[PDB]
RNA sequence: CCUACGCCGGCAGGCGCGGGUAACCCGUUGAACCCCAUUCGUGAUGGGGAUCGGGGAUUGCAAUUAUUCCCCAUGAACGA
């Protein structure tokens, strides 16, 4: 039925997704807005701020695939 | 030097179309 | 001091004009890393990847771009590229460094070097082009 | 070794001659820069607070690519795909009198010459200046 | 009634060069144009029919083809007939359609009421 | 040297099928920068079978209506699958390619023998070249009806059910259908 | 509640 | 982003439900009267940024954008984006929203039933109004 | 195995699908002399999600509708049916006592008798099992109509053939014959 | 009548000014997809734009049954 994903962040979520994030192997917006019920746009953006946190590499940057890597 | 290569050019692709 | 080549798909001709140089590439006045279609671009640096730029050491070569489509032009340009370094190689330099990087190029991809056999043809009457044809009813 | 404006990444100059323009600040701007979209063939609204900006800046570079093209050949470069509801697609033109105040704004900063040859071309203040800011963004390229 | 914030004794006093800035973008393209002798005849028609009434009773209907005239203000409360290839259909002019066409009041086909399928 | 995209390896790969061993063609001369080749491949028989690996999951991924000529598209969305894969696993995922073509294709297949009326198949051997072509459309497949409506990228879709298919899960349509056919083999026979 | 004038053409168009 | 704390979960602005959580520059286009080039042409002179969402806003913000939304003329919002130009009763240039929407189509409706003429008994009927060729369509919603 | 989930709920929304199978029930109705102007039983086979079920309801039978399809079955479940729904593969026999149902309805299915992949008996013993079992459980001079879908004439004899050795009589209409895009075959028969 | 160029038109279009009775002048026929960034984030949603209400401008003796084009607003069906 509605995939009618969270637009902005809560409590949780950010709880989740300032934490859970450097820890998947792999940090794509599609896939860490598909766990936590979270818009693309939205994910791009935290994404975006997440290259802001500096914990996260970016490793390419395309235009509608950008792809980001937990670090060591 | 300029003018006389892109004359060629233009004759290349002048042979390539009558072809 | 110079030679002069081409490089030729279905309606793409890349004009290639090389000499005694420096090493200098420009398309048009643009390198190999400022053409749009990008990805490409690892086409479009087939020769210099496959051979070294320690072998296009004092060359100019110079390319002059016509017609085509973007993907035909690169092809064009990769094809005149390989052409004119072996065109070069055989008027000034010798007969068997030009037959082994022939070999090099050719047992990769011969395409390289060969043009291509087949193009977008003309039309024979009965359809919207030379192949398919109109459709019918019944009933 | 004279730098080259096609010597460079020519978004990212578009970006930076965008910018090169902002910080200019002079310039006869228009009041339709809040209203219009570029032509008939698109169909939302541009993003850009500042698109009369980077157009003028790729204008005056398409200026630079040839001379002899004047506003419908203008017209003509910025074209594009018009979505004819079900029926289909065509090539649709530019907006004429949009791209003839850019050049005429652009023409006040003694940027845009008319020539006897009928088109506008660039002045040499306009080549000094590109290549300039071509060099900018080849130290932007070369030396990042 | 008022017709784009003008009345009707504003109109009908109104000149008829003011009028074609009054009207939609077909009339004022037509009259732009400029009328055509028929339609003068016929306007003129108009007046001996109008004026010759008594002053309780409405005018004398005047038939007519013309199903591209515009209809002016001046000729709002008379009647005409309209032509739609048999049948004059007889129409009072009444001031709410003084931006369109005669051709639209005498509507010229029967509609399409159904039957059955036969044979198909 | 040669490498694709400029940095992936391809002397690590290996081949574990002697049945599938040459009509996969990646280890040695067949390693080329990008999947584009822009070559005639279907000149005449089995010269399909000495193209390259990727450039087959390139020129079967173009197979739906609105992308039929977008094939830069398509090398785009192998790039950034091929990334993903060497973020969920870290190894090269050349080997997961192979791993996945090879753990996919059918081993018998039904096919109808009789007249126009008489369906009574009879489940008759694969030939390798048909196991091959058969592997790729299914992982292409996978990819397509898994990314039909959802957020996720066509290139995630495809490198999730190429791991997925690597390694033989019950989560992979092509290994859904591989265990049908097989299955269906086990009825007809 | 059908016009004096017009005929039943537009009538039966009521 | 942020986590915005005046968020309202819906929004009423002139009698619409508002998804507040949209896009502020396809949310305004949720009610009648108002498109996608129509409220962007607003925002831009109602001095708002698209990078925020509908429900990101202050009411400062809301009664300026309806201040704005009312008064199109004196905002520049000039005489093209407007729903109606020239009115059959005052040829005002003028927006018409959504309640005023149905009634000036009611309006216009009713008054071409009174005027006897060829669209108003189309309109009384509701058949095709603009000559089409239904010679293969009318199929669903006849009866 | 043919229909899933999701294609067995995108056949049964479609609305041109819908429109089609309600005309050819309709069809089938009107040649079903038997049920046509009287009060019957009935017996749907190959019902699917029960768009033919659904039209029987309507003239006002009480039915039995089989399928071997789960998730045709399982659609069928959310669309309010006041028939009996049975998985049940109808090559296999017709499960009911003698002289059960007035009559037998099928739309669309019996093709499938055609068919050597669900089973390892013959198509042809499946179809004999279909008509012989089919005429038992039917009442003496009860009716028998089938839309169905042939491949080609020697599927329309062998299916002719079988019914006529079962003690089925009757025949084939064929509406709108002319258009091969358009025209369907309905069986019409009747028992002893 | 094909147009270039300039001026005036938020958009369709006007006004002045040449070449071209023609591989020349339009013409280097400067296109679309494509690409690179932005925004959207799987729902009838910004997909789909039908269905209409106001206008505006051309074509023409003549646009009313919408000629065509443009600008707001309307947003149904459609889940392969």
């Amino acid at each position: 039925d509605k995939l009618n994903n969270l637009v902005l962040f809560d409590k949780a979520t950010y709880d989740k997704l300032c934490k859970e994030v450097p820890n998947y192997k792999l940090i794509t917006p599609a896939v860490v807005s598909e766990r936590l019920k979270i818009r693309g746009s939205l994910a791009r953006a935290a994404l975006q701020e997440l290259l802001s946190k500096g914990l996260i590499k970016l490793v390419s940057k395309h235009r509608a695939q950008v792809i980001y890597t937990r670090n060591t | 030097a300029a003018a006389a290569a892109a004359a060629a050019a233009a004759a290349a692709a002048a042979a390539a179309a009558a072809a | 001091q110079s030679v002069q080549v081409f490089g030729r798909k279905k309606t793409a001709t890349a004009v290639a004009h090389c000499k005694r140089g420096n090493g200098l590439i420009k398309v048009n006045g643009r390198p190999l890393e400022m053409i749009e279609p990008r990805t490409l671009q690892y086409k479009l640096l087939e020769p210099v990847l496959l051979l070294g730029k320690e072998r296009f050491a004092g060359v100019d070569i110079r390319v002059r771009v016509k017609g085509g489509g973007h993907v035909a032009q690169i092809y064009a340009i990769r094809q005149s590229i390989s052409k004119a370094l072996v065109a070069y190689y055989q008027k000034y330099v010798d007969e068997a460094s030009k037959k082994e990087i022939k070999d090099i190029l050719i047992q990769y991809d011969r395409t390289l070097l060969v043009a291509d056999p087949r193009r977008c043809e003309s039309k024979k009457f009965g359809g919207p082009g030379a192949r398919a044809r109109y459709q019918k009813s019944y009933r | 070794p004279g730098v080259t404006v096609k010597d460079v990444n020519q978004q990212e100059f578009v970006r930076a001659l965008a910018a090169f323009l902002k910080k200019s600040g002079k310039l006869k701007v228009p009041e339709w820069v809040d209203t219009v979209k570029l032509a008939k063939h698109k169909e939302l609204a541009p993003y850009d607070e500042n698109w009369f900006y980077t157009r003028a800046a790729s204008t005056a570079r398409h200026l630079y690519l040839r001379g002899g093209a004047g506003v419908g050949s203008m017209t003509k470069i910025y074209g594009g795909r018009q979505r004819n509801g079900v029926m289909p697609s065509h090539f649709s033109r530019g907006s004429k009198s949009v791209a003839r105040r850019v050049l005429q704004a652009l023409e006040g900063l003694k940027m845009v010459e008319k020539d006897q040859d009928g088109g506008r071309k660039l002045t040499p203040q306009g080549q000094r200046d590109l290549d300039r800011i071509a060099g900018q963004v080849a130290a932007a390229n070369k030396k990042h | 009634f008022t017709y784009r914030g003008v009345d009707l004794d504003q109109l009908l006093d109104m000149s008829y060069e003011q009028l074609m800035q009054l009207y939609s973008a077909r009339q004022r393209r037509r009259l732009n144009r400029g009328l055509r002798r028929k339609q003068h005849s016929l306007l003129k028609r108009l007046r001996k029919a109008k004026k010759e009434a008594p002053p309780m009773e409405k005018p004398e209907v005047v038939k007519t083809h013309l199903r591209d005239m515009i209809i002016l203000p001046e000729m709002v409360g008379s009647m005409v007939g309209v032509y739609n290839g048999k049948t004059f259909n007889q129409v009072e002019i009444k001031p709410e359609m003084i931006g369109h066409y005669l051709g639209e009041f005498s509507i010229t086909y029967k509609p399409v009421k159904h039957g059955r399928p036969g044979i198909g | 040297d040669i490498k694709l995209f400029g940095k992936w390896s391809t002397d690590d790969v290996q081949i574990n099928d002697i049945s599938l061993q040459d009509y996969i063609a990646v280890k040695e001369k067949y390693a080329k920068y990008l999947p584009h080749s822009a070559g005639r491949y279907a000149a005449k028989r089995f010269r399909k079978a000495q193209c390259p690996i990727v450039e087959r999951l390139t020129n079967s991924m173009m197979m739906h209506g609105r992308n039929n000529g977008k094939k830069l598209m398509t090398v785009r969305i192998v790039k950034h699958a091929f990334e993903i894969i060497h973020l969920l696993t870290g190894e090269n995922p050349l080997q997961v390619l192979v791993n996945a073509i090879i753990n996919s294709g059918p081993r018998e297949d039904s096919t109808r023998i009789g007249r126009a009326g008489t369906v009574r198949r009879q489940a008759v051997d694969v030939s390798p070249l048909r196991r091959v072509n058969q592997a790729i459309w299914l992982l292409c497949t996978g990819a397509r009806e898994a990314a039909f409506r959802n957020i996720k990228t066509i290139a995630e879709c495809l490198a999730d059910e190429l791991i997925n298919a690597a390694k033989g899960s019950s989560n992979s349509y092509a290994i859904k259908k591989k265990d049908e056919l097989e299955r269906v083999a086990k009825s007809n026979r | 509640k059908v016009p004096k004038g017009t005929s039943s053409y537009q009538a039966e168009w009521i | 982003l942020v986590i915005p704390e005046k968020f309202q979960h819906i929004l009423r602005v002139l009698n619409t439900n508002i998804d507040g959580r949209r896009k502020i520059a396809f949310a305004i286009t949720a009610i009648k009267g108002v498109g996608r080039r129509y409220a962007h042409v607003v925002l831009r002179k109602a001095d708002i940024d698209l990078t925020k969402r509908a429900g990101e806003l202050t009411e400062d913000e809301v009664e300026r954008v309806i201040t704005i939304m009312q008064n199109p003329r004196q905002y520049k919002i000039p005489d093209w984006f407007l729903n109606r130009q020239k009115d059959v009763k005052d040829g005002k240039y003028s927006q018409v929203l959504a309640n005023g929407l149905d009634n000036k189509l009611r309006e216009d409706l009713e008054r071409l039933k009174k005027i006897r003429a060829h669209r108003g008994l189309r309109h009384f009927w509701g058949l095709r109004v603009r000559g089409q060729h239904t010679k293969t369509t009318g199929r669903r919603g006849r009866t | 195995l043919f229909y899933d989930e999701t294609e067995a709920r995108k056949y049964v929304r479609n609305s041109r699908m819908i429109d089609i199978q309600t005309r050819m029930a309709g069809r089938a109705l009107e040649l079903l002399y038997l049920p046509e102007n009287k009060p019957c039983y009935l017996l749907d086979i190959g019902c699917g999600t029960g768009l033919s079920g659904s039209y029987l309801s309507d003239e006002g039978h009480y039915w039995v509708g089989l399928d071997i399809s789960p998730a045709m079955l399982d659609e069928a479940v959310d669309r309010e049916i006041e028939g009996d729904l049975l998985l049940g593969d109808m090559g296999q026999g017709i499960p009911f006592k003698p002289g059960t149902f007035d009559g037998c309805i099928s739309i669309s299915a019996v093709q499938w008798l055609c068919n050597a992949n669900k089973k390892s008996e013959n198509p042809a013993k499946r179809l004999y099992c279909f008509f012989a079992s089919l005429f038992s459980v039917l009442v003496r001079g009860s009716r028998a109509v089938l839309q169905l879908y042939p491949e080609n004439s020697e599927q329309l004899e062998l299916i002719t053939t079988q019914a006529t050795k079962a003690g089925f009589s009757g025949g084939m209409v064929v509406d709108y014959p002319n258009s091969a895009k358009a025209k369907k075959f309905y069986l019409c028969l009747f028992s002893g």
